[PDB]
């Protein structure tokens, strides 16, 4: 026998829904083998939030359903993340585990002891809007950490991770504290060191600082430095292009060097408004 | 240093003078050498002014890198800021007559000094001259915007439902707008086979045992379409109708007073907003438009207006080059809610247009703090819209010119995206502190100088200028 559910607090078949929800909570129904569409959460919250569907308790859950239905039809959001479902579900209570593990294995490499194909991965995200990057990137990092913990020490593989323009989404912090323990490394690139958390700059052992001009950013660099003196910090305020100052555990004494040029370089595409006019 | 070709200046501070060396000041020639620019920027340069210290050297700036990124202007209005903006826009216009610039005005001052330039229009909220003809006064057209462009989300935001089950009722009502047949006062239709469908206007209990199935088949979408856009009052009646009907167990009907009690605030606010003079003069609420088949009618109702305000794409000819939008008859209450709704749609159109076709654009929004920040609320919905618009602005071909007078009221993230700064006299401390927190390429001497600048004097620093300088204009 089948029973239907609606959204607009309909006064239809309000006689036996209580026993339906009681049986649902008691876990004596039949399980499915397909992923429901993401929009079903609105109806689920509407049902669970109210032998008569009173409209007084419904007012308590208006913001949640409003937000979840607002994100449902946003075109930008649904262009990067799937919202249709339709996948295989295993038997038991480990269905979330595979759903995380397969995606993590796809993105951040495979477990040691098995054959792999690629050795360098470039992930290009230009279509992602700036209003949604923090959540998705933080979620990816959290997934990576959670998968890393349960794999084990002996089954891990070395990995170097580059994080360009990192102050937007690194602002939860399991990665920066367990990277050493789980054989992972990070490289941080940021043009405004102040926005970075004060506890993430302390773990770094080497520094490669280009020209900085703002007074507030330079003061944050002095706060967390561990292998340098004040004699070299004066040069940063007037460093020409292509020059840098380096210090850390890999250098006997602080040095001022001019970095070479990489051939071929990157695609420095810049819009021109004069050729088209 | 002197080379075989000429004099070249190098920016580095690791060499120091010998002990006992004599010191001499600099002449006009040395200033000319120092403040010059590379040869490849000669065709792309524009005159900007002369320095206020010596008044001898002309300083030029590359337009390409000055407008590739965003730009911001800070100062006090009425002391030369409007003159500076007008002069910059006029000098930009002269070099390239085929350039596109859009200006959002607040007061009728920027249209006065733009006379004598080809392809100039006007708008206040008839007679058209041929291409290439100059511009004079008394050549202003009239226009306004209807409510078909606001969209589903726009109406949801304006009505702001914050109680009971108002939201689902509004969703059901707004999902049944393409299938509303309207006449002078009668809303009904007969069927093709011969059955007759009727509706009533009185709010009374009549044959409601079939009104439930009437709404059911309305939701099933098996009813005839419409070829005329319904008027504004249709949504009020639709939302009033929903929620007052119920389904009896067997052959009956219910007039629930609780439902009407919950719904009454919506009709009250709708009827209060309907009767207005400062608002009713901008929104064309009458309706009477044309529909389209296939169910996809929302896209065009916004695309046409975006095209009207801002122009067409590449490969399609356009007639206007400069479009000033002069607005005076807008109350201060509704400005942040109407004006900020005009930018999300433009950002969406920019996204849909793509990289394959795009045209360079210059925008000159004025009085940013009036509409970028709602003064009677704390919701930052406008902040997200502005930052998304700015983010999409660099990926595609667009560039903004922010122009405000009270920098403290602006969100601190607004100045982050800008790359060049022009500053005038400021008579406050909070604005200076806000400026210093979120700026780049700083120097304490110029920051101290800008506290007591005289009339007509401005400072400039950014990526375009290699060495910060103060200019007079």
């Amino acid at each position: 026998e089948t029973f239907l559910l609606y959204d607009d607090c309909r006064d239809t078949n309000q006689s036996k829904l209580a026993e339906w929800l009681d049986l649902l909570r008691r876990r004596r129904l039949k399980r499915t083998n397909v992923w429901p569409p993401f929009k079903s959460l609105a109806t689920l919250v509407a049902e669970f939030g109210c032998s008569k569907r009173d409209a007084f308790g419904f007012s308590n859950v208006l913001p949640l359903v409003k937000i979840i239905q607002q994100l449902a039809e946003d075109i930008r959001f649904k262009s990067i993340v799937n919202l249709n479902g339709g996948g295989e579900l295993a038997d038991g209570g480990t269905h979330w585990d595979k759903a995380m593990s397969d995606e993590v294995d796809y993105f951040f490499g495979k477990e040691k002891g098995q054959e792999n194909d690629w050795n360098v991965h470039i992930v290009n995200m230009k279509n992602l809007a700036q209003d949604h990057a923090p959540m998705l990137l933080s979620a990816l990092l959290e997934m990576f950490a959670e998968i890393l913990f349960r794999r084990g020490q002996e089954r891990s593989y070395p990995t170097v991770l580059l994080l360009e323009e990192a102050h937007h989404y690194l602002r939860y912090e399991r990665l920066a504290k367990e990277g050493r323990k789980f054989k992972c490394s990070l490289i941080v690139s940021t043009q405004r060191p102040s926005e970075l958390s004060p506890t993430v700059l302390a773990m770094c052992s080497n520094w490669f600082s280009l020209r900085l001009t703002n007074e507030r950013d330079l003061q944050a660099l002095r706060y967390a430095m561990e292998s340098g003196n004040e004699q070299i910090l004066k040069q940063i305020s007037g460093l020409p292009r292509g020059d840098a100052v380096a210090f850390g555990s890999a250098f006997n004494l602080p040095v001022r060097i001019s970095i070479n040029q990489a051939r071929p370089g990157p695609k420095s595409s810049d819009a021109v408004f004069s050729e088209e006019w | 240093k002197r080379e075989l070709n000429g004099y070249v200046f190098i920016s580095e501070d690791w060499r120091l003078p010998a002990l006992g060396s004599s010191a001499v000041p600099l002449t006009s020639d040395f200033l000319n050498i120092i403040y010059s620019i590379d040869k490849e920027e000669l065709p792309k340069a524009v005159e900007l002014g002369v320095d206020s210290r010596t008044k001898t050297v002309k300083i030029f700036a590359s337009v390409d890198k000055l407008l590739s990124r965003h730009l911001a202007v800070l100062g006090s209005t009425g002391y030369g800021k409007s003159n500076f903006n007008a002069l910059l826009t006029r000098k930009v216009s002269e070099k390239y007559p085929n350039s596109r610039i859009v200006i959002f005005d607040i007061n009728g001052e920027y249209a006065q000094a733009f006379t004598g330039i080809p392809n100039v229009k006007h708008t206040i909220l008839e007679k058209k001259q041929q291409k290439g003809e100059l511009y004079s006064e008394e050549y202003y057209c009239y226009k306004k915007i209807p409510y078909q462009a606001l969209g589903f989300a726009g109406l949801i935001k304006l009505l702001r439902p914050s109680d009971k089950t108002q939201l689902p009722a509004l969703r059901n009502a707004l999902s049944a707008i393409n299938r509303t047949h309207f006449k002078s006062r009668n809303i009904y239709l007969e069927k093709d086979d011969g059955e007759t469908f009727l509706l009533y206007d009185d709010c009374r209990d009549t044959n409601q045992s079939k009104l439930a199935e009437w709404l059911d088949l309305l939701r099933r979408r098996r009813l005839k379409r419409t070829n005329v856009w319904p008027p504004f009052k249709s949504l009020a009646t639709l939302v009033a109708e929903f929620g007052c009907v119920a389904a009896d167990r067997s052959n009956g009907s219910k007039r629930d007073a609780f439902g009407f009690s919950n719904v009454l605030p919506l009709v009250k606010i709708i009827q209060q907003l309907a009767e207005d003079i400062r608002f009713k003069s901008i929104v064309n609420l009458n309706g009477g438009g044309e529909l389209a088949d296939g169910g996809t009618h929302w896209d065009k109702a916004m695309s046409d207006e975006v095209d009207y305000f801002f122009g067409k794409e590449k490969g399609q000819e356009n007639d206007w080059n400069v479009h000033i939008v002069n607005m005076k008859n807008l109350a201060q209450d509704h400005a942040p809610m109407l004006l900020s709704a005009l930018l999300e749609m433009f950002a969406e159109i920019l996204f849909r247009r793509g990289q394959e076709r795009s045209y360079p654009t210059v925008l000159l929004l004025e009085e940013a703090h009036h509409y970028l920040r709602d003064p009677y609320a704390e919701i930052d919905s406008q902040i997200k819209a502005y930052e998304r618009l700015a983010k999409e602005g660099r990926k595609f071909k667009c560039s903004l010119i922010v122009s405000t007078q009270r920098p403290s009221e602006l969100s601190p993230t607004v100045l982050a995206m800008c790359s060049n700064w022009f500053s005038l006299r400021l008579t406050n401390e909070r604005d200076l502190q806000a400026l210093r927190y979120a700026m780049e390429s700083g120097n304490e001497q110029i920051l101290k100088q800008i506290s007591g600048l005289p009339r007509g004097d401005a400072v400039a620093f950014g990526s375009a200028f290699n060495l910060p300088v103060r200019i007079s204009i």
